[PDB]
Formats: C-alpha cells, sequence, structure tokens
C-alpha cells in the first residue's frame, strides 16, 4: 500500500508564496494522492528559503518512491486499511501537536521534552520556565549576562529578542500563555551545528571537531535512554561562546522525522534510512517496544513535576545542572 | 493570615506631569492622583503610600543630608509636597504622620526646593507663591522668614553649587540674577535682569563647571559663560530627529542625561581626547510605544552614583534603568579605585558608581589606557491598576475546614478584557490574566482556585449581544467555556448567582426565561418557560436541597427550591414598596432595596416588617458581612456607602462624597469580618476599617517577600552601631558580618533587624568588605556611600586622595 508523509500547514504557506492555484488542494483537501502526485511532479521540477524548501521536497519525493514500485500519499493532520508506514517530519510545529518513525505521543513534539532531555543528561543552557500570568518584576541575574536570548511561546514557535529591553515583551506575552526562557549567546548570535542519527560505525570514534561530534558526554549518556538507533532525525547543539572543546557545546533540541529546511541535512538522513534498513519488516519490531518505553517515561516525568498536552502548573529553573522549583 | 489596612495606586493625572524625585536616602517618590507613593529600586516594590491632601499633587522633593550626624540629629527621613490648593505638608515617612503645615492664598505652588547651605540651620524651604511672590519658610515651626515681591512672571529658580548667595530666577521676558540671597534679611533690590534673544523648557545650574548654566530649548542646547554673557556650546539634534524633553546634568562627572518625546533616554560625556565645548553620545536607549492615552512625563536620576534613571509613564509605570560598563573620542578607566590607586592583582568593583567608570576631564589636543564602553539596561519594571470602572470579588470566607490551604485572594476586573489576582497579605500583584476582548460586568467564585466571568459584546441595531462566560482555573490559566457555541445571536446577561455551596448556577437574561446549570458537570438541567416573569433581583440562601428567592416587575415575592433537576416552589408573598433592586439573605434575616432610598427589614420569624427610609437618592447593592452571627451589611448608594446593623436598626457610619469624602464609589465588597474593600472612582483600591476612617500606616509593622537595605528606618540607636562596627571590620581576629560575634548587650528584637538589614546586601558588596587589602579609606568612602550622605562623601574623597599624594 503507501506511505502517509505527515505534514502542516507550514510546508503549504512556504510553498504558496499553476503551482500556487494546485496548492488549495494541498491546504483545503489534503487527500493529495499518487495519482495527484504524479501530476504534481511537473509542477515541482518545473520550479532564499523558498527555494530551499521547494528543493528538498523533490529529492524526498522521489525517494521514497523506488524499490527498497511503491506508492506514498501525503495526508496532513480507520488508519489500518490504506496505509501501513507512517513517515513525519521534523520539526513538528507547537500549533500542531499502525508504526510511526517519529514521535509517539504530542508530549514528544513539545516543550516538556526539552526538560527531560536536560534533566537525563545534566548539560544545557540555562531554562526558566513560568506559567501563565506569572509577573516579573526584575530581570533574573543568570540572564543578565547574556546578550541574545531565545523566547518560546507554549503553541508558538521560538524566536530571538535582544535582552535590552526584554521586560516589555515578557510582562506581555506571559498574559496569553507560558513563556520558556532560554539564553541563547553572551556577545551575539549563537552557533548551532545539527548532528544526524543513527550514527555510523565510523564516526563514534576519533577526536571532538566541528565535522565529527559523535564522542560529545552529552551525546553519550541519550544513547542508552533513548534509543535513537531505531529512529531518524537530528540533534541540535548550541554554543554560546562563538565569536574547540567539549565545554562550550550542549545539547538544545531533539526532534524525530526526516528535516526539511535544509538541503545537506537532508541527504545524509535519507541515506541512513536505506543503508542501515530502518524500513525492513524486521527492524520495526523493536520500535513497537520502545515506542512504549519511551512514553511511560516521558509521561512519569511530566506528573512528577505537576503535583492536548498538560499546561504547566508550577515554576522551573535548570541550573547548575540541577532541576528545581523556582522560589522567586 | 492576618489582613492589614493598605491603598493599591494605578494610573496618574495630567497634574502628576512633574510630580517626582530621587533623594540621596535612596527612595523613589511619586505623585498619585491625591497620593505619595514612595518605592525602592534594588528591589522595585511599593514601602509606603501617604495620603493626606484633598487636592492634586504637583511637586515632590526629598530632603537634603550636608550635615554631622549625631544622636542631636539622626538618621531620620523628611519629604515635602505641595497641592494645587496652595498648601506645603512636611512628611516624616516612618509612620504616616505630618509635622507641618504651611498655607498661603488659594493659588498652586509653582515651585518647592530645599537649601543645600545647612551649616547653621537644616529646615530652610523656598517655594514661589504666583504671581510674583517668593517665600523663605522654616521646616520645623512653619515660622515666615521673609517676603519679597517682583514685577514680572517667576517660572522656575536654581541655586548656585558653589556659592550659597547667589541665587537666578527664570521669567516670561528674561533672566533675574540675585547676588545678595540670605537668610536673615531679604534681597535688597529688583537684581540685574537680561533678556534672551519665550519658549524656554528648563533652567538650571552646571555642578561640574563653575559659573555655567543650560538653557533647554525643543532643537537646541544652549551653555551660558556668566562672566562674558555669551554662548560656549550648541548641543543640536540632526534634521530627521525627536525633539528634546528634559535634561538632567551630573556632578561626579562631567555628563548629561537627555530624556527625548518618545521615550528615550541618551548620555552625553564632554570629549576630552581625540573652538567649542562638544558633547559626544556615548550610550542609547530603547524608545517605547508612544499613544495618545500613553505618554512619557520625567525622568529621575541616581545623586548618589549616577549609575541608575527611572521613567515615570501616565498609565503608571516605572521603568528602571542601570548603566553598564565594558572593556568618536575615545574614553579610558580610571586609575584609583575608592579614593586611592590600585595594582592588578585586587578585586575591583566598576559598576559600584560613576567615578568608577571613566577617567577624569581632560584637555584634547595634548600629549597623554583601556578602552571603555557603556550601554543600557532595563532592570525593573512596576505596574499598577488599569483605568477606572473595576469590577471586584472576594474569595469565599475563611471557615474551619480549609484552614490549611486558605489564601485572601482577591478578583479586580477592568475594561481591557483582563482579571487582576491580589494577595492583599505582602500587596503584591498575583496574576493577571486576558480573558475576554470587552468590559467585565461580573466575576464570581466557584472554590479556592477557580472562578467565573462574564462579558457582553456591543449591540446592533436590534439589540441582539453576543455573550460570552469563560471558567478560569488560577494555577494552570486554562480559560474554557461553559455555555459553549452558543452564537453571536442573544440576549445580554444582567447577573449570575453562584450558590453557597457551589452547587447550582443561574444565568439571568433581559427577556430570557431562566437557566439553571452545574458547576461540577457543566450541563444545563432545567430552562423555564415562556410564561416566566421578569427578573429584576436574585439571591440564594446561605442556610443538596437549595433555596433562592427573587421578584418581578411588580414587586411580588417568588420563593423556589432546588433537587437535582426537579424544581419546586415552596411560597408566596403579598406585594409590598416601589420595585425591588438588590436582596440579601443571611439567618432569619431578609433585607429588600427600593428605588426611593427604602431599605425593608423583612424578618421570617414573626412576619414583621421595618422600613426605615434612607433620606439617600438610590441603592444600588447590599451585601452581608461573613462569618456566623456576623449580621451586619453595607449598603451601596449614588453618593457614598454606610454599615448598618439588623440585630438593632441604627446606622453605625456613613460615608458621603463631597462631604466627607473627596473621591466616588464604585463598588463595595468585605475582605474579613472587620474590614471592608471601598473601590474608588480615579483608580484606587482602599481597605478600611470599620468606620471607613483612614489610618497612618506605618512601616514597623509590614511583612516584605524581599528585605530592603534602609538604615533610616531602624532606630537612632541602631544605624551608628551598625555603621561603627562595618568601619572596624577585624572583630577579634576573623572577618564576620553578623551581630552574634561580637559583645553587645542589647534586645534581641533590634539584633535580629540589624541582621536582617545586613542580609540584603549586595554580594559583590559583601565580598568587597571580606577582603583584608580593603584598607581603611575605601572602607570609609563605601560606607558613606551605602549610607547616602554627602559630608562625609565629600571629606573622605579629598582627604585620601591628599594622603596618598603627600605619602609618596
Amino acid at each position: 500500500k503507501r506511505i502517509a508523509f505527515l505534514f502542516d500547514s507550514t510546508l503549504t504557506a512556504f510553498l504558496m508564496m499553476n503551482l500556487k492555484s494546485h496548492a488549495v488542494t494541498m491546504f483545503e483537501v489534503g487527500k493529495l494522492s499518487d495519482e495527484s502526485l504524479d501530476s504534481f511532479l511537473i509542477e515541482l521540477e518545473k520550479v532564499q528559503r523558498y527555494f530551499d524548501h521547494a528543493l528538498t521536497l523533490r529529492n524526498t519525493i522521489l525517494f521514497l518512491r523506488h524499490n527498497k514500485g511503491f506508492p506514498l500519499d501525503l495526508l496532513r493532520c480507520v488508519l489500518n486499511k490504506n496505509y501501513t508506514l507512517l513517515v513525519s517530519m521534523a520539526p513538528l510545529t507547537n500549533e500542531i501537536r499502525p508504526q510511526h518513525i517519529g514521535p509517539a505521543i504530542p508530549e514528544v513534539s513539545s516543550v516538556w521534552f526539552k526538560l527531560y532531555i536536560y534533566h537525563v543528561t545534566g548539560q544545557g543552557p540555562p531554562s526558566l520556565l513560568l506559567s501563565k500570568g506569572t509577573r516579573l518584576r526584575k530581570l533574573p541575574d543568570i540572564f543578565q549576562s547574556y546578550d541574545r536570548l531565545l523566547i518560546t511561546s507554549w503553541g508558538h514557535d521560538p524566536g530571538v529578542v535582544p535582552t535590552s529591553n526584554v521586560l516589555t515583551m515578557l510582562n506581555d506575552a506571559l498574559t496569553h500563555s507560558a513563556v520558556l526562557i532560554q539564553g541563547h549567546g553572551l556577545h551575539g548570535i549563537g552557533e548551532t551545528v545539527h548532528v544526524p542519527f543513527p550514527f555510523d560505525e565510523t564516526e563514534l570514534q576519533g577526536e571532538f571537531t566541528r565535522v565529527n561530534m559523535g564522542v560529545h558526554k552529552a551525546l553519550q549518556i541519550l544513547r542508552n535512554r533513548v534509543d535513537l538507533q531505531h529512529l531518524c532525525g537530528y540533534v541540535t547543539m548550541l554554543n554560546a561562546s562563538s565569536q574547540t572543546t567539549e565545554a562550550d557545546w550542549v545539547p538544545l533540541e531533539l526532534c524525530f522525522g526526516i528535516p526539511l529546511f535544509s538541503s545537506e541535512l537532508n541527504r545524509k538522513v535519507c541515506r541512513k534510512i536505506a543503508a542501515h534498513g530502518l524500513c525492513r519488516k524486521e527492524s520495526l519490531q523493536n520500535l513497537l517496544h520502545s515506542s512504549r518505553k519511551l512514553s511511560l517515561q516521558v509521561l512519569n516525568f511530566v506528573h512528577s513535576f505537576q503535583e492536548g498536552v498538560p499546561l504547566p502548573a508550577k515554576n522551573l529553573i535548570f541550573k547548575d545542572g540541577v532541576l528545581s522549583e523556582w522560589s522567586g | 493570615f492576618k489582613v492589614s489596612a493598605r491603598t493599591l495606586t494605578g494610573a496618574l493625572n495630567a497634574h502628576n506631569k512633574a510630580a517626582v524625585d530621587w533623594g540621596w536616602q535612596g527612595l523613589i517618590a511619586y505623585g498619585c492622583h491625591s497620593l505619595v507613593v514612595v518605592i525602592d529600586s534594588i528591589t522595585a516594590q511599593t514601602l509606603q503610600v501617604l495620603e493626606k491632601h484633598k487636592a492634586d499633587v504637583v511637586k515632590v522633593k526629598w530632603a537634603r543630608e550636608n550635615y554631622h550626624h549625631n544622636i542631636g540629629s539622626p538618621y531620620c527621613l523628611r519629604l515635602a509636597s505641595a497641592d494645587v490648593n496652595g498648601k506645603i505638608i512636611v512628611w516624616d515617612v516612618a509612620a504616616g504622620v505630618a509635622q507641618c503645615e504651611i498655607q498661603e492664598h488659594a493659588k498652586p505652588i509653582q515651585d518647592v526646593q530645599w537649601l543645600w547651605n545647612q551649616d547653621a540651620s537644616r529646615d530652610l524651604l523656598l517655594a514661589i507663591h504666583p504671581p510674583n511672590y517668593i517665600v523663605l519658610w522654616n521646616a520645623d515651626t512653619g515660622t515666615k522668614l521673609w517676603k519679597k515681591s517682583y514685577a514680572d512672571n517667576i517660572l522656575s529658580f536654581s541655586f548656585d553649587p558653589f556659592d550659597p548667595s547667589h541665587l537666578t530666577l527664570l521669567t516670561s521676558e528674561g533672566i533675574v540674577f540675585i547676588s545678595d540671597f540670605s537668610p536673615s534679611k531679604p534681597p535688597s533690590g529688583p537684581g540685574k535682569k537680561v533678556y534672551i534673544s519665550n519658549d524656554c523648557l528648563q533652567l538650571a545650574y552646571l555642578p561640574s563647571k563653575r559659573n555655567h548654566m543650560l538653557l533647554l530649548y525643543p532643537r537646541e542646547i544652549l551653555i551660558l559663560d556668566l562672566e562674558v554673557n555669551q554662548t560656549v556650546g550648541v548641543i543640536a539634534i540632526e534634521r530627521t530627529g525627536v525633539p528634546f524633553l528634559q535634561v538632567i546634568p551630573c556632578f561626579q562627572r562631567d555628563g548629561l542625561f537627555c530624556l527625548h518625546e518618545n521615550g528615550c533616554i541618551t548620555l552625553r560625556v564632554r570629549r576630552s581626547y581625540n573652538q567649542e565645548l562638544t558633547y559626544d553620545l556615548r550610550s542609547q536607549c530603547d524608545a517605547i510605544r508612544v499613544t495618545k492615552t500613553v505618554r512619557p512625563f520625567s525622568m529621575v536620576c541616581c545623586p548618589v552614583n549616577e549609575n541608575a534613571a527611572a521613567l515615570v509613564v501616565s498609565d503608571g509605570r516605572v521603568m528602571i534603568w542601570e548603566l553598564k560598563s565594558a572593556v568618536v573620542s575615545p574614553l579610558y578607566s580610571p586609575v584609583s579605585f575608592c579614593g586611592i590607586p590600585v595594582g592588578v592583582l585586587q578585586n575591583k568593583l566598576p559598576d559600584l558608581s560613576l567615578d568608577n567608570m571613566i577617567g577624569q576631564s581632560a584637555i584634547a589636543g595634548e600629549e597623554h589606557l583601556r578602552e571603555v564602553h557603556l550601554k543600557f539596561l532595563l532592570t525593573g519594571l512596576l505596574s499598577g491598576l488599569p483605568a477606572p470602572q473595576f469590577a471586584i470579588r472576594m474569595c469565599p470566607p475563611l471557615t474551619t475546614k480549609n484552614i490549611k490551604m486558605y489564601q485572601p485572594l482577591l478578583a479586580v476586573g477592568t475594561s481591557n478584557g483582563s482579571v487582576l489576582v491580589y494577595h492583599l497579605t505582602s500587596g503584591l500583584l498575583h496574576k493577571e490574566l486576558s480573558i475576554h476582548s470587552c468590559e467585565v460586568k461580573g466575576i464570581e467564585w466557584t472554590s479556592l482556585t477557580s472562578f467565573l466571568s462574564f462579558a457582553t459584546s456591543t449591540p446592533n441595531n436590534m439589540g441582539l449581544v453576543r455573550n460570552e462566560l469563560q471558567l478560569v482555573d488560577l494555577p494552570t490559566g486554562r480559560s474554557i467555556a461553559f455555555r459553549g457555541e452558543r452564537g453571536n445571536d442573544e440576549s445580554a446577561i444582567e447577573m449570575i448567582k453562584v450558590s453557597h455551596l457551589k452547587q447550582y448556577l443561574a444565568v439571568v437574561f433581559r427577556d430570557k426565561p431562566l437557566e439553571l446549570w452545574d458547576v461540577r458537570t457543566c450541563t444545563l438541567l432545567r430552562e423555564m418557560s415562556k410564561n416566566f416573569p421578569t427578573i429584576t433581583a436574585l439571591e440564594w440562601s446561605p442556610s443538596a436541597r437549595e433555596h433562592f428567592v427573587f421578584t418581578d416587575i411588580d414587586g411580588q415575592v417568588y420563593h423556589l427550591t432546588v433537587e437535582g433537576n426537579s424544581v419546586k416552589d415552596s411560597a408566596r408573598i403579598p406585594p409590598d414598596m416601589g420595585s425591588i433592586t438588590c436582596i440579601a439573605w443571611k439567618g432569619d434575616t431578609l433585607v429588600l432595596g427600593d428605588m426611593d432610598g427604602n431599605l425593608n427589614f423583612w424578618d421570617l420569624k414573626g412576619r414583621v416588617s421595618r422600613g426605615i427610609p434612607t433620606h439617600r437618592s438610590w441603592v444600588r447593592k447590599i451585601r452581608f458581612a461573613p462569618g456566623k452571627g456576623n449580621q451586619k451589611l453595607i449598603a451601596m448608594y449614588n453618593d457614598g456607602a454606610e454599615v448598618w446593623d439588623t440585630k438593632e436598626v441604627q446606622m453605625v457610619s456613613s460615608l458621603r462624597s463631597g462631604r466627607n469624602v473627596t473621591f466616588r464609589i464604585l463598588d463595595v465588597d468585605w475582605c474579613t469580618s472587620d474590614k471592608v474593600i471601598l473601590a474608588s472612582d480615579d483608580g484606587c483600591i482602599r481597605v478600611l476599617e470599620m468606620s471607613m476612617k483612614s489610618a497612618c500606616f506605618r512601616m514597623d509593622e509590614q511583612e516584605l517577600t524581599e528585605p530592603v537595605w534602609c538604615p533610616y528606618l531602624l532606630v537612632p540607636r541602631a544605624s551608628l552601631a551598625l555603621k561603627a562596627f562595618l568601619l572596624h571590620q577585624p572583630w577579634n581576629g576573623q572577618y564576620s558580618l553578623d551581630i552574634s560575634h561580637v559583645d553587645y548587650p542589647e534586645n534581641e528584637e533590634i539584633k535580629n533587624l540589624l541582621q536582617e538589614q545586613l542580609n540584603s546586601l549586595s554580594n559583590d558588596i559583601k565580598k568587597l568588605l571580606l577582603d583584608p587589602e580593603f584598607t581603611l579609606l575605601q572602607r570609609c568612602l563605601l560606607v558613606s556611600r551605602l549610607y547616602g550622605d554627602e559630608s562625609e562623601l565629600h571629606f573622605w574623597t579629598v582627604a585620601a586622595h591628599y594622603l596618598h599624594s603627600l605619602s609618596q
């Protein structure tokens, strides 16, 4: 049968700016079958972020349709009748959340997963989670030395704002939803490098460099607790001291699926799928066991700091590698 | 859970444009509509509010401290304020009581300023009385010294920082110079007058250069030289720029703080490294949004360190900015730290004060070094109550079944669509949530952590109004619809009631039958038929069978009972005098309010009525006092509020607007069994006593979340002892900052006060104090800086500099 490529309105919005006229079927109907995909191939072939996104889909569609004579479906958000494999992309926007190569429960693709990674690793940027309606009267001392900060709203996408007047927007954005505060750089825009998984045997050795980041201690710990061997995606690392040692790099985010924003990272991920064998019949049975193993741990951890996704009720701060409750 | 009487401030008025001052004591005071608010900058929390003026406050000025401090003259807080009616009040901000009253004529006071020469007397005050009168006053006994009259219209005046006998005046014609100022005799003649060649904004002296002053213009800044009466420096903005609004000079270093019309603050420093004086911009902040209703009034700066600035805007928001240094004309680091040069291996605090950030003055073009860059950072933000027409409600009363988790929360509704949650114990705003898109009409609580609120939209040409109902849980902030999706074509909602046990709920429309809901289940129970009397007042019975009563447009009283889905009728009452608009029930007594201003005290024990006319205009709402056996009600009228007693009919206390109180009452409530909450029309909420008699709030008995470092709040015997302890740090070998190591036989309370005052110091100050290489002179300078005194601040710097110069 067919593979369903789950996505959101972000891809349609980016592809909207014959193809534009036919984009309403993608936007409204959202049920592009193979008999429509073969037609849309010519529209996707005739065609900077607009160019980057358009190029990524053509490579992705032309890779999930060969033998490894097997068609594909392009639904967007009785599923055991026409589909047997569920493949999503990363990142999944916080606005919208058989086998599934991606997040298992909605809490995985949420803010709650960022704190879980820091708790099980102990290395990460400073964080501050504030409940809805919380009023800030003084700027925290831990965020006073940074020049750029990352602001994440519950349900929205992260953004980068200056620290000169961050108090004005903090007291305004907290009135509508919870706001997560993280540091980005001590002198400006930080450095971000994405490391895809599953890791190869020729990459798990050597010395820590900018092109070989598989020897970091943070990723070593996450390998025995997350089971990153039967899933695809990338790992985000942040360097706030950029104007190399292993103490200047900390994990920032982990996303499951096939990336679609970049071109270099989209071609290494697809190569690993057809090389390690993440599509063979006797290679997803272990994913079923790991599907309910990660779900219970994340759900229990969320319920621990609590006495679609549940809204936060307490204030949590992450400093010195310890997660606790913010006194104020 | 004790609740203390306090008041909450909100927005500002147009008459409070120039009512703000930052004194040497470290506190910031600004004028409310008719109140004076004192706040801190380190912790950004309100400390004391003064309420005695009967008019708008126009001027607030802190006292000057340039004298030796001892037992006879201890450290105390003194404040002076002026009003529109022409009254000057000298304040002692430690208990809320005044010490001196000065009034002359019935015209607003235009300018108030203290005298910096306190060698002989420290209780001299000079004020301008319109139109051409200047009077020197005494702050101790309120006795006039002398009066001088001129033939012009005096706008503002300034004193010479170097010569106490020189004084200048700004008039509508020109500038008048006085060279014979003395507290013993009035000026001899009119003095020397010059004409500028009307639209001047400010006139002040320059404390960095002798015989120099500046004239403020919207597009230009002029520096004037006195002995030649010529302009020697011009500071002008570009062609496309924001006009100037205010300027504040500095004393430690040659610099000026400028405020623009868009809310931007810029710092300019005199050029000294590579013919007229040139000031180069160094730092700039971020502008704020400008609206026809929101605009900045004025700004103040710290007179001790000159490293912090505060901005006041019309909506009640206070912004505190800080200046930071990091490593056009270049600037270099100072050579001497805390009065003496230091090496390259000692701890340094460049951010302690402005003089520790940049070097001294120099002449450009001369043969002679670490670069210093300054930036502005926002670290403080204070907010007040929104626009008038509030909507307040109180938390369920404290019973014995919920003592463990009881919290005295207060919910206030505003026209923006937001709900404010207060604590009423510490006085801090707990939470602020955006709920509705229109004005909030009513707020009712369903539990200790949840409440309900409803709002209506703008009616159309037919009358149908969209109705909104949202249920909010405070810890999570979630808001969900109660009725659901009922569309935008329905009648409006007048009132909603929640029963005593938080079990059932009723919704009243203009022309729609009554509906009964369930709080826990959130499902409909029973809807009244069309043949149903119109609803004008409804009240439950605080006694799952629960009773509620209501009246109709005719006057008949209907009693109904509810039990699950079945609803039955209890009895009927013969009509009785006009139309009822409010019903209150408690115990066995029922009280009815009428349009004419009559209160019928029905009692369901003997079938007897007691109609006592109030001789007032109209009754709005009545509510009883929480607590078993507490038979007291508060009645709200169109002119004030009154407290009654249902056991013996006798008025206890009254508050009428125009005769007893100056403001109006928009809402009333019951805080506790002995206190009430009143909502004012100017944007203020006050918690008063049984008689609503204004009290004197004292800072001694006040709980604070964060300690505040202020030696002036301590007893006179404690501040000097703490200063002596801090000066001689090396006690008995080791270094420590706790009282319990040194012999000091005094009571425990003052010891604890000293300990908590010491524990509130900054980490860097404590680290500097715990330094074996921190010499005695640096310790004395740090103590002088911390205590805010000027005499030792001026003495010790010069003494240390000359001692170090002559020692080598």
